[PDB]
RNA sequence: UUAGGCGGCCACAGCGGUGGGGUUGCCUCCCGUACCCAUCCCGAACACGGAAGAUAAGCCCACCAGCGUUCCGGGGAGUACUGGAGUGCGCGAGCCUCUGGGAAACCCGGUUCGCCGCCACC
RNA sequence: AGUGCAAGAGCAAAAGAUAGCUUGACAGUGUUCUUCCCAACGAGGAACGCUGACGCGAAAGCGUGGUCUAGCGAACCAAUU
RNA sequence: CCUGUCAAACUCCAAACUUACAGACGCCGUUUGACGCGGGGAUUCCGGUGCGCGGGGUA
């Protein structure tokens, strides 16, 4: 920018998208990465490999194509997260992928966070991932109990129209249950 | 001492003051002479062009310069002309003044390295070349043979 | 295809230059070889440039030289038309020479020593202290220039 | 040389051009080579570990097994045959 | 266009730059939340050689906490103009500073894909005077 | 790729600037703190929960060359420098010829306001 | 800028700062390079492994002292485990 | 803004050239056995000059 001697950071660093130091440590395992990404309304989960011209995604799952399996709830929450993980986890298996390390990008390793949830799911899907049980959410919060109880302090539906008034962590079970056998794209 | 001791560019360029100390100051009084307030807006422009690469001690630079300018007072103290000595004595020169044991010398002076064909002096005058003579006296006090070249001046 | 003629001795000449001359089958002053015009060969004669004389010879000239100074890979045997025919893929000297110039074959391929050991130039050469453009005898020559030298050493 | 340490006279080869400054791309720090591959040895000024002795910068050896993550490359120093322990961060496939 | 362009108050820092404190107590009451120590850098003649050393406190107030404070602070000030930032900020007073900006500021304070705010979307001194002035008081 | 995610090369991608775009795939800003989690003080951030509003930021799309950068033409320049050769010149410093290579500054005019890979997706 | 000290070199979501926690400045045994270009030569140094035991971390992982190149010593004898 | 100069321990640039590996041609080797390996015997560790590049030195 200034002169010929100036140093321009790698693009993905300018864009503040890739932490290259953590990425190197990740690639160190020589295993596929379980990319766990977020958005205000959704949650993504990919299984990346390294490639000659860049990363290759062998299997992924998005909280949006979750409805395609009977999801009738919002998609930027814990129960959503888990499932997306489990979904990616499964397609993963179908792809012939067995083990992966958790790449949580520029997200913070907070306990009971959605990434960790994403990780829980993918693990249950059959994928072998280095992890730490007590950094994960307490199953109930995964199901979406923390939200159900939040609606209890109702007076006004937590969900603007949407589905239900008191919400349904059961809906969660129904979906998980579904995914664990047969069906298309899995 | 003789120009013989330091007139050749055979040694390495020795000018890093960050690594040299005790360098004697230059005897060159000024570089810009005449009406330095005015800019080169003169008809004629003559130059003193050195014909051989050599090293010129600040001694000879001053002696040469003085002899020329001091003479350019054929035009008067506040005459209409501007004189310029474009070279500066950067090359630090030593002397080994024990015989050849630990002989790296001590700074004794400085000199300017001029390459054959460069101009060491440049004057600016109006059809009134006393300057041409101011230089016959100048290349008289410098080691090389010189060429008095006139540039803008088809007023022969 | 150029004809190479070493004109300067070995004493004092760089080793890698001498070696190159040896790789081009020349081991004595006045010995001559016929080298193809390839990038690889080019780089070689450029390096040898100052101790040699080279250029493309005319058919006739090559023929004269071949007839007068060519030898079998072994022995005194004169390489004349008959020799050429009874031993090579051609029918006569001219047939051979042509193949050499057109770089279709070499002196070895035809069981001939790669070297044409010439005789000292009759009437002397133009000097080994200067190149051709200067009136000497070193470096690249004209087809008429090389012919003069080759013919004089015939 | 006024001293005989490994970095003696390495000001140039172990320094980066101002623009090549800073942390290097992980891609090449992870490259995988196979036994028999010809590889160019060059030190990444930006990468501290996995270095070999400066004297070999410029060599082109042959990967023959590895040791830990680091690789073991056979080079020939003058007339002497040697084995160099070097990480990928400092290697490139020839051709 | 507007609504997402109209100014807003983001944090009001109240700090007392002592030189070595008990003052914290008053800031806590004057604001409504815990103050924060103020270590210093460098060693200096004002017997302030200690690097890590309490030498003041500050309180960053956001939302209502900030307004309810300014609804008494501003009144205690008169000044305006010149005393304003080039970014539409200003500090009066014990110190009280007001950081003003427009809606999409999180873009430059977040972690991921963060980005600096374009000069156009920045807040000018003028546009600042307007916002505040239009809130219980007068400029210059 | 009517706005996404992970990347490779790491400025041809930088700096600055103009115009355009969203009932939705979307991304954002944005709204909000019962929870998981969080600020040596602040739900600012981090984390979680969510859609009343917006396309003004960001972002994506199209474009501008003033600065920086890449590459190219023409000029500088076959100049500077140089591997090989010389009973060539010069008091000498040094130069010259032949042979094989061959620059930098700078100026004028173009180029450059990223290219490519995997995945997902009215 | 800083990174303990020469000089040159490396480093910015860090190799720097701050905070916290921790003792991997751990034991054992090697490969390779260096010391000694090429090309033989000791002590010493470094890079990289394996085994054991640990610290930290969500985890990949990092920690074989301080970012790299100086800060070192044979046999005999003594003390020590 | 304009204008005057420099660098063994400066570098936005940047040769010729030297250099690692590979292919090709050449040359060489497979009865003249190369490349390489093991062993016996040395001598040698005052050098000098020309050319190019040098560092010191008035030389
Ligand atoms: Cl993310
Ligand atoms: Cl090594
Ligand atoms: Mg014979
Ligand atoms: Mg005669
Ligand atoms: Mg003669
Ligand atoms: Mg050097
Ligand atoms: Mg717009
Ligand atoms: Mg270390
Ligand atoms: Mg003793
Ligand atoms: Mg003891
Ligand atoms: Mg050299
Ligand atoms: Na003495
Ligand atoms: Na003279
Ligand atoms: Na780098
Ligand atoms: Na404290
Ligand atoms: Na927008
Ligand atoms: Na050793």
């Amino acid at each position: 920018a200034t002169g010929p001697r100036y140093k321009v950071p790698m693009r993905r660093r300018r864009e503040a998208r890739t932490d290259y130091h953590q990425r190197l440590r990740l690639l160190k395992s020589g295993k596929p990465r379980l990319v766990a990404r977020k958005s205000n309304k959704h949650v993504r989960a990919q299984l990346v490999t390294l490639g000659p011209n860049g990363d290759d995604t062998l299997a992924s799952a998005h909280s949006s194509d979750l409805a395609e399996y009977g999801w009738e709830a919002p998609t930027g929450n814990m129960p959503s997260a888990y499932l997306t993980g489990l979904l990616a986890g499964l397609r993963a298996q179908e792809a012939g992928v067995e083990e992966a390390v958790l790449d949580i990008g520029l997200n913070s390793p907070t306990p009971g966070s959605k990434v960790f949830a994403i990780q829980e799911g993918a693990i249950d899907a059959g994928l072998d991932i280095p992890h730490n049980d007590d950094v994960l959410a307490d199953w109930q919060r995964t199901r979406g109990a923390h939200i159900a109880e939040y609606d209890e302090q109702l007076e006004e539906p937590l969900y603007s129209g949407d589905f239900d008034a008191a919400d349904l962590p059961e809906h969660f079970d129904e979906l998980r249950e579904t995914l664990l056998d047969g069906d298309i794209e899995l | 001492k003789p120009g013989a001791m330091y007139r050749n560019s055979s040694k390495p360029a020795y000018t890093r003051r960050e690594y040299i100390s005790g360098i004697p100051g230059k005897k060159i009084a000024q570089f810009d002479m005449g009406n330095n307030g005015a800019g080169p807006t003169y008809p004629a422009q003559v130059e003193l062009v050195v014909e051989k690469p050599v090293q010129i001690r600040h001694n000879a630079l001053e002696a040469a310069r003085v002899a020329a300018n001091r003479y350019v007072q054929n035009s008067g103290a506040a005459a209409n002309y501007k004189f310029r000595i474009r070279k500066f004595p950067f090359h630090v020169i030593r002397e080994n003044k024990d015989g050849m044991r630990a002989p790296f010398g001590k700074p004794v002076g400085t000199a300017a390295r001029v390459h054959g064909a460069n101009h060491i002096f440049i004057a600016w005058v109006n059809p009134d070349p006393n300057v041409e003579e101011a230089w016959r006296r100048a290349k008289m006090k410098v080691t090389p043979t010189i060429n008095i070249d006139s540039s803008p001046a088809g007023n022969a | 295809m150029h004809a190479l003629v070493q004109l300067r001795g070995e004493v004092n000449m760089h080793t890698d230059i001498q070696d190159t001359l040896e790789m081009l089958n020349i081991h004595h002053v006045n010995h001559c070889t016929l080298v193809p015009e390839t990038d690889a060969y080019r780089g070689m004669v450029a390096k040898v440039n100052d101790f040699v004389a080279f250029g493309e010879p005319s058919q006739e000239t090559l023929e004269t030289v071949l007839a007068t100074r060519a030898e079998p890979l072994e022995g005194d045997a004169d390489v004349d038309d008959e020799w050429v025919a009874e031993h090579t893929d051609y029918d006569d000297i001219s047939g051979l020479a042509f193949a050499l110039l057109s770089e279709e074959t070499t002196l070895r391929e035809q069981g001939l020593s790669p070297t044409l050991r010439l005789h000292p130039p009759r009437g002397g050469h133009d000097g080994v202290k200067h190149p051709v453009k200067e009136g000497g005898q070193l470096g690249k020559h004209d087809t008429e220039g090389i012919d003069d030298l080759l013919e004089a050493m015939r | 040389p006024s001293s005989n340490g490994p970095l003696e006279g390495t000001r140039g080869k172990l320094k980066n051009k101002p623009r090549d400054r800073g942390t290097s791309p992980p891609q090449r720090a992870v490259e995988e080579f196979d036994d028999g591959e010809k590889v160019h040895l060059k030190i990444d000024p930006s990468v501290p570990n996995g270095r070999f002795h400066p004297r070999f910068d410029g060599q082109t050896g042959t990967v023959e097994g590895k040791q830990g993550d680091a690789y073991k490359v056979d080079i020939v120093d003058g007339g002497k045959e040697k084995t160099i322990i070097v990480t990928a961060a400092h290697l490139r496939r020839q051709e | 266009f507007h609504e997402m362009r109209e100014p807003r108050i983001e944090k009001v820092v109240v700090h007392m730059g002592i030189g070595h404190a008990n003052a914290e107590d008053i800031l806590g009451e004057i604001t409504g939340q815990m103050p924060v120590r103020t270590k210093a850098k460098r060693t200096v003649g004002e017997f302030d050689i200690r690097e890590g050393d309490p030498i003041g406190a500050k309180v960053t107030l956001r939302d209502e906490m900030a307004e309810e404070f300014l609804q008494t602070a501003l009144p205690l000030a008169e000044l305006a103009t010149s005393q304003f930032d080039d970014t539409g900020n200003f500090s009066f007073g014990l110190d009280v500073t007001v950081n003003l900006v427009r809606p999409g500021y999180r873009v430059a304070k977040r972690d991921k894909a963060s980005r600096s705010i374009p000069t156009k979307h920045r807040l000018n001194p003028a546009d600042a005077v307007a916002f505040i002035e239009s809130t219980y008081d007068v400029e210059v």
